[PDB]
């Protein structure tokens, strides 16, 4: 998988697990959660009206939030890749920034809120700190 | 049944003061060209030149207007220009007066307080469009029963939806008398909460 | 331009065209009174400054601010007046007393307007005829027959018959009462007219 | 208005019943009635004939204009003429609804009277939307409706007048 | 959006005797404003058959006829075209006989007739409609007789014959027997020189893709062009045909199936998209001659700054892309030789440096630009491929991408995901300017004088700033010479630029003149400056200093080899820099503007 077809996306989720006996209690729980085996019928007809009635954009404060998050995300990738340069890695790009913005839009569309704010930008950024570190661990 | 909102006077000499339809109507933008400088307020668009093309709400350009065009002059949007005034004469039953709106007759009747030259030709478009689109609202509103009317009403404006909701309220009220159904006493506004 | 805050009071009432009283907005109302004050002073400054140095070229900057408050006045009386219509209905439809799913959405001064209107109305009503006038609140539909058959839908302590002969109202238990008494309760949601 | 009050105004027409109970003259604020001799006709307002029929206390009678022959001539006269022709009673729709629903067994040939009445109605409504389209089409300012009953008026009035007001406005917005 | 008029209504400012005698009165037109008597004469001075009419006028003149013409189009258009020959004989009867019959197009605003091939039901039979959509095939232009002229060698007479088929407005099926003995006595002989034929095509409009409900295979319709409307539409367009709708029956063996085939007998065609800009105002040309004179020092830099404002940084690349959008001067010597006059740019760099953006902007700015990728493009599908036909079954040569885009621009993104066997198919069409094909039954040479703008991701995914510029690019030194400008736009890691870039894009996510560069470059393209001996001795020196390795530097590697092919790219960039000034003579300030670009684009520096 090229670092470029991989970079055509914006969010990477890899799978993981543990094996402690309390973790194994969680596993014993999950056993019967499958052993046994808000509604969609209205969720779809909700989305059908939510997508078509909201015009969200960003507010002035989300701008200076994202600028200072993204600049400091870039600012270390240099010293990261200038020394180790393990023939493959993944740095930040403006396409990923636009992905962040269009994620915050979809978050603030859940609420019919015509103006997004800092209410969700940081949690989206942390979701992305998960989603990019996943490919960071996979690609090295 | 007893909540009688204040109606709209947007078709006569001047809009009503308390009508929530005219308030949202006049808010729509309109293009102007300024005649002087705009000192101490050039922040929005500190001073603004003379001879500049700006977009302002209609209510603002009510007082900022005079006969001599002291502060600014106005030019009509293209929907009322000579271009579309022939389209609305080809066949008026085809136009989407909700996209070209959603206040067509309301806006167009307030653009006559700007004493432009072509008024004698706007007040003839409106009259000849409303007359054109009549036999399709008199007949698709008194003859659409227990149907999904949300597609017979997708291309109308606030002056016409108010009539399509008066055709239906008189169809669905005779068809409820014919079936011995308008004798039972019912809850009026509480079934609105339910 | 200006007036982007008042236009969030109106564009909310325009979404409820059924006549349902929404929750009062003290927040936006305060937020628009503040802008009124701000523009008022920031314009009066240059008003009296145009008599203290001759800056008559600021005359436009007066109108652009003089009228731009009238707007914020309109859009705050209409809202305050519209909500006084959706309230009077609750005297011709529900009745003299309201449940507190309603008296919780009115701002605490609209209750005084209500209890004034209701009292003046009850004053006028008793003035029509000799004996305690004629209660024009009832009688909304032409009378069809003399007795009606109702059927309860919620519990209700003990309904009264004028002669002191009370009647209990359990759920799903139908009576045969004079429609002269059941109108008040059918129009609220308690009873129900079955034998149409 | 609304149909349920036209129906109220229509319950003042006089009809003829045949009671089966004894009662002496009654002095109503709207006239006098009686006396009620068992097995003898008497003329009362509709709202009482219906209410007595429901309580099994009378036996209605068909009004004279409610004949299956004269009606089959009205139904043709209406389709020939090109204007609103005069009708048996100003409230024939409500009569031939209330009667035929509540006393259909005391009226012979009810389900032909009913169809002829409906045939007349379905024409007098077609002439209206032609007389209410030439009005707009030619921008008149007056229209003489000849023999319209209150019901035809009320089924399409609150739309016609409301769509003519919006036309007067558009037609007189250039004078000042 | 609903197209309720061929003229886009938003921004247009920036018996059968009554019909024939009413059309004539309409075509008088003198007494009100003389709109059509200014057009009949206009076409007589151009020798045209048909004139375009506005039904919008017919409405205001006479509503009854305007309605009777949109619902009985045949009987009304056979009376229009008669009372038009009548009115042209009323000006010049000598001209009124040169042509057999006149025609009359239509245009304006039809009420409900503006339909798509999906809505064209069978309630529009014999009714003027106005169909919109894409052409997806054409037929082979063929003659079709409308009159014969025979001759009797024995009797010395001359008989004629008038023909008619089901594709007329009168529709009587005549037989093409070509009489040879009218009366059994005398023999006949046809005279082709004196007969009358006409042209005939058959195209297929198809519903627009973005207007289909996407669940089906979009509907189609068959058009029958004719009489010099013929070649007015090629496959892949967006037309607005305005023609009568018709059903044409048939019978195979005296027994007809009720099923018919319906066609559209076009009588006007309109390309919806404006794909040209020669319409300039005298005020505009005044502005242009002002701007070209104001400052000759700073007009190139000032032009390039305003090129792509949506992008931050990359001033050099914008400068060179402007040079591309202008072009050099193609010299063809007297003996027949030829020297190309185009510039081919290559951009390599790390991901997300707005490369694709520059490409997508150069696409829309220049007219006749074609996009292409590095995997959705084979080595033969770029230039020309041999195939056959379905009707005739004989081979022909379908034109690739880089032959459609002649005198234009070709934008190749991800030029590196293209296999080695595919680049090689370009070395002839990027320098010599014409493609040569010698396949099985095909021997052709197509003209493909174009210019290439290409973008390629470096090897190793990212530009290792330590290896060398030659190991970060896979291209061999034969292809690297064709592209005369190689820009290494490695992701600007400097913290400053990212700041303003983020500011800009975020401002965009919170929502020189733009439409003036179009006219200015469409005008300054034609100028053809000529070298002068003051600079021609400066270039002939900067090259001989470029070609010497020593004078370059140490710790400096070479991105591409310097040959005698960069010499005449100096000359091309120069006479493309003296095209912005509208100068017409290159001076020493030009041959120095175009040398620093090279000095910057050729030599790179390596770190450790």
């Amino acid at each position: 998988f090229m670092p470029t077809i991989l970079s055509r996306f914006d969010m990477i989720f890899i799978v993981k697990d543990e094996h402690n006996e309390e973790r194994d209690v969680m596993l014993a729980k999950h056993v019967i959660t499958l052993h046994v085996s808000i509604d969609l019928a209205k969720l779809k007809k909700f989305i059908a009206y939510c997508r078509v009635k909201c015009g969200p954009r960003l507010s002035a404060e989300a701008a200076e939030k994202l600028k200072n998050r993204y600049i400091i995300m870039r600012s270390g990738a240099r010293q990261h890749e200038r020394d180790s340069d393990r023939r493959s890695s993944i740095p930040i790009t403006v396409r990923q920034l636009e992905a962040i913005v269009r994620i915050a839009e979809a978050l603030s569309k859940m609420k019919l809120q015509p103006f997004a704010t800092e209410a969700d930008v940081e949690e989206a950024l942390r979701l992305f700190q998960v989603s990019t570190l996943d490919a960071a661990l996979s690609g090295t | 049944e007893a909540y009688f909102r204040v109606e709209s006077g947007a078709l006569g000499p001047e809009e009503n003061f308390l009508s929530l339809d005219d308030i949202l109507m006049s808010h729509e933008k309109l293009p102007v060209r300024t005649e002087t400088a705009m000192p101490r307020l050039g922040a929005f668009f500190n001073a603004v030149p003379q001879g500049s093309k700006l977009e302002l709400p209609l209510w603002l350009a009510k007082g900022l207007f005079d006969n001599k065009r002291r502060i600014l002059s106005v030019e009509l949007p293209k929907i009322y220009q000579e271009g579309w005034r022939t389209v609305f004469s080809a066949d008026p039953n085809v136009v989407d007066l909700h996209k070209m709106g959603p206040h067509f007759y309301g806006f167009g009747s307030q653009l006559l307080h700007f004493d432009s030259p072509e008024n004698a030709d706007i007040s003839q478009s409106l009259l000849q469009t409303f007359i054109g689109r009549f036999r399709r609202i008199m007949d698709s509103s008194q003859n659409a029963y227990n149907e999904d009317t949300s597609a017979l009403v997708a291309r109308l404006d606030e002056m016409e939806r108010g009539l399509f909701q008066t055709g239906q309220k008189g169809l669905n009220d005779f068809q409820c008398w014919e079936k011995g159904q308008a004798s039972q006493i019912t809850a009026s506004n509480l079934v609105q909460n339910y | 331009m200006f007036c982007e805050k008042a236009m969030e009071l109106i564009r909310e009432l325009h979404r409820a065209p059924e006549g349902q009283l929404p929750a009062f907005n003290e927040d936006g109302l305060r937020q628009v009174l503040e802008e009124m004050k701000a523009l008022y002073e920031q314009n009066q400054s240059d008003v009296n400054e145009a008599k203290s140095g001759g800056r008559s070229d600021l005359i436009p900057t007066i109108k652009f601010r003089h009228c731009s408050l009238l707007r914020n006045r309109r859009c705050t009386v209409a809202y305050l007046y519209d909500r006084l219509l959706r309230i009077r209905a609750l005297r011709w439809e529900y009745g003299s007393v309201l449940p507190n799913a309603l008296r919780f959405h009115m701002a605490a001064e609209e209750m005084e307007w209500f209890n004034n209107y209701k009292r003046s109305l009850a004053t006028y009503m008793r003035s029509l005829g000799g004996d305690e006038g004629l209660d024009i609140t009832q009688d909304m539909k032409p009378p069809k027959s003399l007795y009606i058959e109702v059927r309860c839908l919620k519990d209700y302590g003990e309904f009264e018959v004028d002669d002191g002969t009370s009647v209990l109202l359990k759920k799903n238990s139908q009576h045969f009462l004079p429609r002269w008494k059941c109108e008040q309760l059918i129009r609220q949601g308690v009873l129900e007219h079955i034998l149409s | 208005m609304d149909a349920a009050e036209v129906e109220f105004l229509a319950e003042k027409e006089l009809v003829t019943i045949i009671p089966n109970f004894s009662l002496d003259k009654i002095y109503l604020i709207g006239g006098d009635l009686g006396p009620f001799n068992p097995g003898l006709p008497v003329e009362v307002p509709l709202w009482l004939a219906i209410n007595l029929k429901q309580r099994q206390k009378c036996r209605l009678l068909p009004p004279e204009w409610m004949d299956v022959e004269k009606l089959e001539k009205m139904r043709d006269h209406e389709r020939k003429e090109e204007t609103f022709t005069p009708m048996p009673s100003p409230y024939y729709m409500e009569l031939t609804k209330l009667l035929l629903n509540h006393a259909s067994d005391n009226i012979p040939k009810a389900d032909e009277i009913r169809t002829l009445v409906k045939d007349m109605w379905d024409t007098r409504i077609a002439k209206l939307r032609v007389s209410a389209d030439s009005f707009v089409r030619q921008q008149e300012a007056h229209a003489k409706l000849d023999n319209l009953t209150l019901m035809e008026i009320n089924t399409s009035g609150t739309f016609l007048t409301q769509a003519l007001n919006h036309m007067y406005k558009l037609r007189t917005n250039l004078q000042p | 959006m609903l197209p309720r008029s061929p003229p886009l209504p938003r921004g247009n400012l920036w018996e059968l005797r009554e019909a024939q005698r009413d059309y004539l009165d309409f075509l008088d037109d003198e007494e009100d404003q003389g709109i059509y008597q200014s057009k009949v004469r206009e076409l007589i001075s151009d020798n045209q058959y048909r004139l375009i009419v506005n039904v919008n006028d017919l409405r205001r003149k006479n509503e009854k006829r305007a309605n009777r013409l949109l619902n009985n189009a045949f009987e009304e258009l056979v009376a229009f075209q008669r009372a038009l020959k009548d009115f042209v004989a009323s000006i010049d009867a000598t001209y009124a006989k040169q042509y057999e019959e006149f025609y009359v197009g239509l245009e304006g605003s039809f009420g409900s007739k503006h339909v798509s091939p999906r809505t064209l039901t069978s309630c529009f039979l014999s009714c003027v409609v106005c169909v919109e959509g894409i052409v997806t095939k054409c037929s082979l232009v063929r003659p079709k007789v409308v009159r014969s002229v025979h001759y009797c060698p024995a009797t010395k007479k001359t008989i004629e014959r008038r023909y008619s088929d089901l594709t007329t407005l009168v529709a009587f099926p005549s037989s093409s027997v070509y009489p040879t003995k009218d009366e059994e006595n005398n023999p006949l002989e046809t005279e082709y020189g004196l007969s009358v034929y006409k042209d005939h095509q058959t195209i297929t409009i198809q519903e627009m893709p973005e207007k289909a409900p996407a669940g089906q295979l979009p509907r189609s319709v068959d058009v029958i062009l004719d009489d010099d409307l013929v070649d007015k539409a090629k496959p892949g367009d967006r037309v607005q045909v305005v023609g009568t709708y018709r059903c044409l029956p048939g019978k195979k063996g005296g027994y007809t199936s009720g099923t018919f085939r319906t066609v559209l007998i076009a009588c006007n065609v309109k390309q919806m998209s404006k794909d040209a800009q020669p319409s300039f105002s005298a005020e505009d040309i005044a502005k242009i001659k002002k701007f070209s004179k104001t400052r000759s020092k700073d007009i190139f830099d000032q032009l390039a700054k305003s090129l792509a404002p949506s992008i931050h940084g990359h001033d050099y690349v914008k400068k060179a892309i402007l040079c591309l959008l202008l072009g050099g001067v193609e010299r063809d010597l007297e003996n027949g030789s030829h020297i190309r006059g185009d510039i081919n740019i290559l951009l390599i760099g790390d991901p997300s440096v707005a490369k694709s953006q520059l490409l997508r902007y150069v696409l829309c700015t220049a007219p006749r630009a074609i996009p292409t990728t590095g995997r959705g493009s084979s080595g033969v599908g770029l230039t020309a491929a041999v195939t056959t036909d379905q009707e005739t079954g004989e081979r022909r040569l379908e034109a690739g991408a880089m032959v459609l885009a002649d005198r234009g621009v070709v934008c190749i993104d991800e030029f590196d995901k293209m296999s080695d066997m595919d680049r090689t198919a370009i070395h002839e069409v990027m320098e010599q300017g014409r493609v040569t094909i010698a396949k099985a039954g095909i021997h052709a040479r197509l003209n493909a004088r174009c210019s290439v703008l290409a973008a390629a991701n470096p090897v190793y995914g990212r530009y290792d700033q330590y290896k060398t510029p030659m190991e970060n690019i896979g291209l061999q030194d034969s292809l690297l010479s064709r592209f005369d400008l190689l820009f290494i736009m490695l992701d600007q890691m400097d913290p400053e630029q990212d700041r303003e870039i983020s500011d800009h894009v975020l401002r965009m996510h919170r929502y020189v003149s733009a439409a003036f560069m179009k006219k200015y470059i469409h005008v300054a393209k034609i100028i053809k400056p000529v070298l002068t001996q003051e600079s021609a001795t400066y270039i002939a020196e900067e090259y001989s200093r470029l070609r010497s390795q020593d004078s370059m530097s140490s710790d400096t590697a070479r991105t591409s080899p310097v040959t005698a092919r960069t010499l005449e790219t100096l000359i091309r960039l120069a006479t493309a820099h003296a095209k912005a000034r509208m100068s017409k003579t290159v001076d020493l300030q030009d041959a120095e503007e175009a040398v620093e670009l090279v000095q910057y684009a050729y030599f790179k520096k390596v770190l450790e």
